[PDB]
Protein backbone atom coordinates (compact mmCIF):
# COMPACT_ATOMS: atom_id res chain seq x y z
CA UNK A 1 0.00 0.00 0.00
CA UNK A 2 1.12 3.79 -0.07
CA UNK A 3 1.04 4.38 3.87
CA UNK A 4 4.20 1.80 4.17
CA UNK A 5 5.78 2.43 0.91
CA UNK A 6 5.89 6.68 1.61
CA UNK A 7 7.54 6.01 5.36
CA UNK A 8 9.73 3.59 3.61
CA UNK A 9 10.73 6.26 1.12
CA UNK A 10 10.86 8.87 4.20
CA UNK A 11 13.82 6.85 5.49
CA UNK A 12 15.81 6.51 2.41
CA UNK A 13 15.29 10.52 1.80
CA UNK A 14 16.65 11.03 5.29
CA UNK A 15 19.70 8.70 4.75
CA UNK A 16 20.79 10.09 1.43
CA UNK A 17 20.29 13.72 3.09
CA UNK A 18 22.89 12.40 5.92
CA UNK A 19 25.40 11.06 3.42
CA UNK A 20 25.31 14.20 1.52
CA UNK A 21 26.64 15.78 5.17
CA UNK A 22 23.97 17.98 6.06
CA UNK A 23 25.88 18.95 9.71
CA UNK A 24 24.09 16.58 12.80
CA UNK A 25 24.18 19.67 14.75
CA UNK A 26 22.47 22.13 12.32
CA UNK A 27 19.43 23.54 12.28
CA UNK A 28 17.92 21.91 8.89
CA UNK A 29 19.40 18.40 10.01
CA UNK A 30 16.56 18.62 13.38
CA UNK A 31 13.76 20.06 10.79
CA UNK A 32 14.74 17.09 8.68
CA UNK A 33 14.87 14.12 11.70
CA UNK A 34 11.65 15.95 12.83
CA UNK A 35 9.91 15.64 9.79
CA UNK A 36 11.01 11.88 9.36
CA UNK A 37 9.66 11.22 12.95
CA UNK A 38 6.49 12.99 11.88
CA UNK A 39 5.99 10.67 8.65
CA UNK A 40 6.61 7.44 10.60
CA UNK A 41 3.94 8.34 13.30
CA UNK A 42 1.78 9.59 10.29
CA UNK A 43 -2.21 7.80 10.44
CA UNK A 44 -2.99 8.86 7.33
CA UNK A 45 -1.39 9.50 3.79
CA UNK A 46 -2.25 13.82 3.47
CA UNK A 47 -0.65 14.03 6.75
CA UNK A 48 2.65 11.76 5.24
CA UNK A 49 2.60 13.41 2.48
CA UNK A 50 2.36 16.68 2.88
CA UNK A 51 5.74 16.31 5.18
CA UNK A 52 7.16 14.48 2.41
CA UNK A 53 6.82 17.81 0.63
CA UNK A 54 8.84 19.76 2.94
CA UNK A 55 11.28 16.79 3.59
CA UNK A 56 12.27 16.30 -0.13
CA UNK A 57 12.15 20.02 -0.62
CA UNK A 58 15.71 20.19 1.61
CA UNK A 59 17.21 17.61 -0.90
CA UNK A 60 15.72 19.83 -3.52
CA UNK A 61 17.34 22.76 -2.16
CA UNK A 62 21.01 21.69 -2.32
CA UNK A 63 22.18 22.63 -5.64
CA UNK A 64 25.04 21.14 -7.16
CA UNK A 65 24.99 17.96 -4.73
CA UNK A 66 22.31 15.99 -7.01
CA UNK A 67 21.12 15.99 -10.36
CA UNK A 68 17.74 15.61 -10.44
CA UNK A 69 17.22 14.89 -14.16
CA UNK A 70 20.15 12.05 -13.93
CA UNK A 71 18.43 10.16 -10.85
CA UNK A 72 14.91 10.16 -12.72
CA UNK A 73 16.59 8.55 -15.96
CA UNK B 1 32.44 2.15 -3.80
CA UNK B 2 31.10 4.46 -1.74
CA UNK B 3 29.91 6.81 -4.49
CA UNK B 4 28.12 3.87 -6.57
CA UNK B 5 26.40 3.23 -3.54
CA UNK B 6 25.03 6.99 -2.80
CA UNK B 7 24.18 7.05 -6.50
CA UNK B 8 22.46 3.35 -6.13
CA UNK B 9 20.56 4.80 -2.90
CA UNK B 10 19.71 8.09 -4.66
CA UNK B 11 18.00 6.84 -7.78
CA UNK B 12 16.42 4.22 -5.92
CA UNK B 13 14.76 6.64 -3.79
CA UNK B 14 13.10 9.12 -7.10
CA UNK B 15 12.54 5.72 -8.61
CA UNK B 16 9.84 5.09 -4.90
CA UNK B 17 8.90 8.42 -5.25
CA UNK B 18 7.88 8.18 -8.81
CA UNK B 19 5.61 4.80 -7.80
CA UNK B 20 4.19 7.27 -5.09
CA UNK B 21 2.42 9.02 -7.38
CA UNK B 22 1.60 12.03 -5.23
CA UNK B 23 0.47 14.93 -6.71
CA UNK B 24 2.66 17.55 -4.51
CA UNK B 25 5.28 15.65 -4.89
CA UNK B 26 4.93 15.00 -8.50
CA UNK B 27 4.96 19.18 -8.89
CA UNK B 28 8.13 19.96 -6.82
CA UNK B 29 9.76 17.10 -8.56
CA UNK B 30 9.18 17.93 -12.05
CA UNK B 31 9.07 21.78 -11.22
CA UNK B 32 13.16 20.85 -9.96
CA UNK B 33 13.61 18.73 -13.43
CA UNK B 34 12.91 21.95 -15.17
CA UNK B 35 15.28 24.32 -12.70
CA UNK B 36 12.25 25.58 -11.06
CA UNK B 37 13.50 24.58 -6.81
CA UNK B 38 13.31 25.88 -3.15
CA UNK B 39 15.62 27.79 -1.71
CA UNK B 40 14.38 26.73 1.49
CA UNK B 41 12.74 23.83 3.13
CA UNK B 42 8.98 24.10 2.06
CA UNK B 43 6.66 25.11 4.68
CA UNK B 44 3.50 24.15 5.98
CA UNK B 45 3.02 26.96 7.96
CA UNK B 46 2.13 30.73 7.25
CA UNK B 47 4.43 32.02 9.67
CA UNK B 48 7.60 30.62 7.29
CA UNK B 49 8.28 32.42 4.04
CA UNK B 50 9.31 29.95 0.92
CA UNK B 51 11.80 30.85 -1.97
CA UNK B 52 11.91 29.56 -5.39
CA UNK B 53 13.91 30.16 -8.33
CA UNK B 54 11.90 30.87 -11.64
CA UNK B 55 13.97 29.91 -14.70
CA UNK B 56 12.06 30.91 -17.24
CA UNK B 57 8.72 33.26 -18.45
CA UNK B 58 7.44 29.64 -19.57
CA UNK B 59 7.32 28.39 -15.69
CA UNK B 60 6.51 31.82 -14.69
CA UNK B 61 3.05 32.28 -16.74
CA UNK B 62 2.85 28.41 -15.21
CA UNK B 63 2.84 29.08 -11.39
CA UNK B 64 2.18 32.45 -11.09
CA UNK B 65 -0.96 34.67 -11.73
CA UNK B 66 -1.26 38.31 -10.37
CA UNK B 67 0.24 37.96 -6.56
CA UNK B 68 -0.63 34.43 -6.22
CA UNK B 69 2.06 31.80 -7.03
CA UNK B 70 1.03 28.03 -7.10
CA UNK B 71 3.74 25.37 -5.87
CA UNK B 72 3.53 22.13 -4.11
CA UNK B 73 -0.27 22.06 -4.41
CA UNK B 74 -0.41 25.38 -2.38
CA UNK B 75 -1.29 28.88 -2.85
CA UNK B 76 1.44 31.57 -1.57
CA UNK B 77 0.99 35.03 -1.57
CA UNK B 78 4.19 36.77 -3.34
CA UNK B 79 6.10 38.83 -1.09
CA UNK B 80 8.85 39.99 -3.69
CA UNK B 81 10.59 38.97 -7.07
CA UNK B 82 14.34 40.11 -7.43
CA UNK B 83 16.37 39.16 -10.93
CA UNK B 84 19.49 37.50 -11.38
CA UNK B 85 21.15 41.12 -11.02
CA UNK B 86 19.16 41.02 -7.75
CA UNK B 87 17.20 43.92 -8.75
CA UNK B 88 13.77 44.06 -7.67
CA UNK B 89 11.01 43.45 -10.31
CA UNK B 90 7.59 44.92 -9.90
CA UNK B 91 5.00 42.54 -10.87
CA UNK B 92 3.51 44.60 -13.72
CA UNK B 93 6.92 43.89 -15.50
CA UNK B 94 6.68 40.56 -15.71
CA UNK B 95 4.17 40.26 -18.58
CA UNK B 96 4.25 38.99 -22.00
CA UNK B 97 5.80 42.27 -23.67
CA UNK B 98 8.69 43.29 -21.26
CA UNK B 99 9.69 39.45 -20.34
CA UNK B 100 12.53 39.70 -23.11
CA UNK B 101 13.50 42.96 -20.66
CA UNK B 102 14.18 40.61 -17.02
CA UNK B 103 16.92 38.98 -16.36
CA UNK B 104 16.45 35.69 -15.70
CA UNK B 105 16.08 33.41 -14.18
CA UNK B 106 13.82 35.10 -11.10
CA UNK B 107 13.44 34.36 -7.35
CA UNK B 108 10.10 34.51 -5.74
CA UNK B 109 9.53 35.20 -2.31
CA UNK B 110 6.05 34.03 -1.06
CA UNK B 111 4.39 33.30 2.53
CA UNK B 112 1.97 30.73 2.12
CA UNK B 113 -2.02 31.65 1.93
CA UNK B 114 -3.13 28.73 3.95
CA UNK B 115 -2.72 25.99 6.15
CA UNK B 116 -1.78 22.13 4.84
CA UNK C 1 9.13 7.83 25.23
CA UNK C 2 9.07 9.74 22.10
CA UNK C 3 11.70 8.03 20.41
CA UNK C 4 10.06 4.16 21.34
CA UNK C 5 6.95 5.80 19.75
CA UNK C 6 9.16 6.18 15.95
CA UNK C 7 11.28 3.03 16.69
CA UNK C 8 8.04 0.81 16.81
CA UNK C 9 6.57 2.70 13.72
CA UNK C 10 9.81 1.94 11.69
CA UNK C 11 9.80 -1.69 12.83
CA UNK C 12 6.54 -2.20 11.91
CA UNK C 13 7.01 -0.53 8.33
CA UNK C 14 10.09 -3.14 7.95
CA UNK C 15 8.17 -6.41 8.08
CA UNK C 16 5.37 -4.36 6.28
CA UNK C 17 7.93 -4.33 3.44
CA UNK C 18 9.05 -7.54 3.86
CA UNK C 19 5.94 -9.40 3.73
CA UNK C 20 5.02 -7.52 0.71
CA UNK C 21 8.21 -8.56 -0.79
CA UNK C 22 7.32 -12.07 -0.39
CA UNK C 23 10.03 -13.70 -0.65
CA UNK C 24 10.51 -17.71 0.44
CA UNK C 25 13.86 -17.31 1.67
CA UNK C 26 13.05 -14.07 3.67
CA UNK C 27 9.03 -16.12 4.30
CA UNK C 28 11.22 -18.71 5.92
CA UNK C 29 13.34 -17.14 8.37
CA UNK C 30 10.63 -14.46 9.47
CA UNK C 31 8.00 -17.51 9.69
CA UNK C 32 10.63 -19.67 11.95
CA UNK C 33 11.38 -16.27 14.17
CA UNK C 34 8.42 -16.12 15.35
CA UNK C 35 7.96 -19.72 16.49
CA UNK C 36 11.21 -19.04 18.20
CA UNK C 37 13.33 -20.97 15.60
CA UNK C 38 16.24 -17.95 15.15
CA UNK C 39 19.87 -17.82 14.20
CA UNK C 40 22.45 -17.94 16.43
CA UNK C 41 24.74 -15.75 13.95
CA UNK C 42 24.71 -14.27 10.24
CA UNK C 43 23.11 -16.57 7.96
CA UNK C 44 26.31 -17.39 5.90
CA UNK C 45 26.16 -17.69 2.13
CA UNK C 46 28.94 -19.82 1.10
CA UNK C 47 29.61 -23.59 0.93
CA UNK C 48 30.55 -24.95 4.57
CA UNK C 49 29.91 -22.02 6.40
CA UNK C 50 29.29 -22.32 9.56
CA UNK C 51 25.23 -22.03 11.08
CA UNK C 52 23.64 -21.75 14.49
CA UNK C 53 20.20 -22.18 15.35
CA UNK C 54 17.43 -22.66 18.14
CA UNK C 55 15.05 -25.33 17.37
CA UNK C 56 11.46 -24.60 20.00
CA UNK C 57 10.32 -27.78 19.79
CA UNK C 58 9.82 -31.12 18.10
CA UNK C 59 7.34 -29.55 15.78
CA UNK C 60 9.94 -27.37 14.49
CA UNK C 61 12.73 -29.88 14.77
CA UNK C 62 10.61 -32.16 12.25
CA UNK C 63 9.52 -29.59 9.85
CA UNK C 64 12.80 -28.72 9.30
CA UNK C 65 15.44 -31.66 9.93
CA UNK C 66 15.33 -34.65 7.55
CA UNK C 67 18.46 -37.14 8.73
CA UNK C 68 21.32 -35.15 8.67
CA UNK C 69 20.29 -32.29 6.76
CA UNK C 70 18.81 -28.98 8.35
CA UNK C 71 16.33 -27.17 5.95
CA UNK C 72 16.60 -23.19 6.51
CA UNK C 73 16.53 -19.82 4.76
CA UNK C 74 15.77 -21.93 1.15
CA UNK C 75 19.02 -23.18 1.81
CA UNK C 76 20.44 -27.24 2.80
CA UNK C 77 22.39 -27.54 5.64
CA UNK C 78 24.58 -30.35 7.29
CA UNK C 79 24.03 -30.86 10.50
CA UNK C 80 27.31 -31.53 12.83
CA UNK C 81 26.07 -31.70 16.38
CA UNK C 82 22.73 -31.03 18.37
CA UNK C 83 22.84 -29.87 21.97
CA UNK C 84 19.94 -29.33 24.84
CA UNK C 85 19.28 -26.74 27.17
CA UNK C 86 21.81 -27.94 29.28
CA UNK C 87 24.50 -28.13 26.49
CA UNK C 88 24.74 -31.90 26.33
CA UNK C 89 24.82 -33.71 23.57
CA UNK C 90 21.36 -35.15 21.60
CA UNK C 91 21.79 -38.60 19.25
CA UNK C 92 19.78 -37.97 16.34
CA UNK C 93 17.73 -40.96 17.01
CA UNK C 94 16.66 -39.91 20.67
CA UNK C 95 14.63 -36.93 18.46
CA UNK C 96 11.27 -39.03 18.14
CA UNK C 97 7.97 -38.22 19.45
CA UNK C 98 7.59 -40.95 21.46
CA UNK C 99 10.80 -39.47 23.45
CA UNK C 100 10.63 -35.75 22.90
CA UNK C 101 9.31 -34.42 26.07
CA UNK C 102 12.35 -36.57 27.94
CA UNK C 103 14.54 -33.83 26.03
CA UNK C 104 15.42 -30.41 27.24
CA UNK C 105 14.32 -28.47 24.76
CA UNK C 106 15.38 -26.21 23.41
CA UNK C 107 17.62 -27.78 21.27
CA UNK C 108 20.59 -26.34 19.43
CA UNK C 109 21.67 -27.27 16.00
CA UNK C 110 25.33 -26.64 14.69
CA UNK C 111 25.21 -27.70 10.88
CA UNK C 112 27.36 -26.36 7.18
CA UNK C 113 25.81 -25.10 4.45
CA UNK C 114 25.85 -27.20 1.05
CA UNK C 115 26.20 -26.88 -2.00
CA UNK C 116 23.93 -25.61 -4.75
CA UNK D 1 12.13 -4.27 -11.71
CA UNK D 2 9.60 -3.18 -9.40
CA UNK D 3 10.56 -5.56 -6.78
CA UNK D 4 14.38 -4.29 -7.13
CA UNK D 5 13.33 -0.52 -5.86
CA UNK D 6 11.07 -2.41 -2.84
CA UNK D 7 14.00 -4.90 -1.45
CA UNK D 8 16.74 -1.99 -1.97
CA UNK D 9 14.22 0.74 -0.18
CA UNK D 10 13.54 -2.07 2.43
CA UNK D 11 17.64 -2.75 2.81
CA UNK D 12 18.07 0.74 4.21
CA UNK D 13 15.20 0.46 6.52
CA UNK D 14 16.56 -2.70 7.89
CA UNK D 15 20.13 -0.74 8.50
CA UNK D 16 18.13 1.98 9.85
CA UNK D 17 16.04 -0.10 12.06
CA UNK D 18 19.43 -2.35 13.37
CA UNK D 19 21.45 1.33 13.68
CA UNK D 20 18.66 2.30 16.68
CA UNK D 21 19.07 -0.37 18.29
CA UNK D 22 22.58 0.52 19.09
CA UNK D 23 24.61 -2.36 16.51
CA UNK D 24 26.50 0.60 15.77
CA UNK D 25 28.12 0.47 18.94
CA UNK D 26 29.51 -3.05 17.69
CA UNK D 27 32.03 -2.46 15.39
CA UNK D 28 33.04 -5.63 13.79
CA UNK D 29 29.35 -6.63 13.34
CA UNK D 30 28.12 -2.91 12.02
CA UNK D 31 30.81 -3.31 9.43
CA UNK D 32 29.42 -6.41 8.06
CA UNK D 33 25.54 -4.86 8.09
CA UNK D 34 26.72 -2.02 6.16
CA UNK D 35 28.81 -4.39 3.66
CA UNK D 36 25.44 -6.19 3.50
CA UNK D 37 23.22 -2.80 2.63
CA UNK D 38 26.38 -2.12 0.17
CA UNK D 39 25.60 -5.04 -1.54
CA UNK D 40 21.87 -5.02 -2.05
CA UNK D 41 22.18 -1.39 -3.00
CA UNK D 42 24.26 -2.36 -5.61
CA UNK D 43 22.79 -5.97 -6.50
CA UNK D 44 22.04 -6.87 -10.25
CA UNK D 45 19.12 -9.07 -9.67
CA UNK D 46 16.77 -9.52 -7.25
CA UNK D 47 18.30 -13.10 -6.51
CA UNK D 48 21.27 -11.43 -5.30
CA UNK D 49 19.51 -9.28 -3.16
CA UNK D 50 17.73 -11.41 -1.11
CA UNK D 51 20.04 -13.20 -0.76
CA UNK D 52 21.98 -10.70 0.75
CA UNK D 53 18.97 -9.73 2.88
CA UNK D 54 19.19 -13.17 4.46
CA UNK D 55 22.09 -12.15 5.79
CA UNK D 56 21.27 -9.21 6.94
CA UNK D 57 17.96 -9.54 8.26
CA UNK D 58 19.20 -12.42 10.26
CA UNK D 59 21.42 -10.13 12.42
CA UNK D 60 18.05 -8.82 13.78
CA UNK D 61 16.47 -11.66 14.23
CA UNK D 62 19.85 -13.25 16.20
CA UNK D 63 19.18 -9.97 18.86
CA UNK D 64 17.34 -12.08 21.77
CA UNK D 65 14.83 -9.70 23.24
CA UNK D 66 15.47 -6.64 20.91
CA UNK D 67 12.01 -6.99 19.46
CA UNK D 68 8.54 -8.47 20.03
CA UNK D 69 8.88 -10.71 16.32
CA UNK D 70 4.77 -11.93 16.88
CA UNK D 71 3.95 -8.48 17.46
CA UNK D 72 5.52 -6.82 14.59
CA UNK D 73 4.48 -9.61 12.61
Amino acid sequence: SKMSDVKCTSVVLLSVLQQLRVESSSKLWAQCVQLHNDILLAKDTTEAFEKMVSLLSVLLSMQGAVDINKLCE
Amino acid sequence: KRAKVTSAMQTMLFTMLRKLDNDALNNIINNARDGCVPLNIIPLTTAAKLMVVIPDYNTYKNTCDGTTFTYASALWEIQQVVDADSKIVQLSEISMDNSPNLAWPLIVTALRANSA
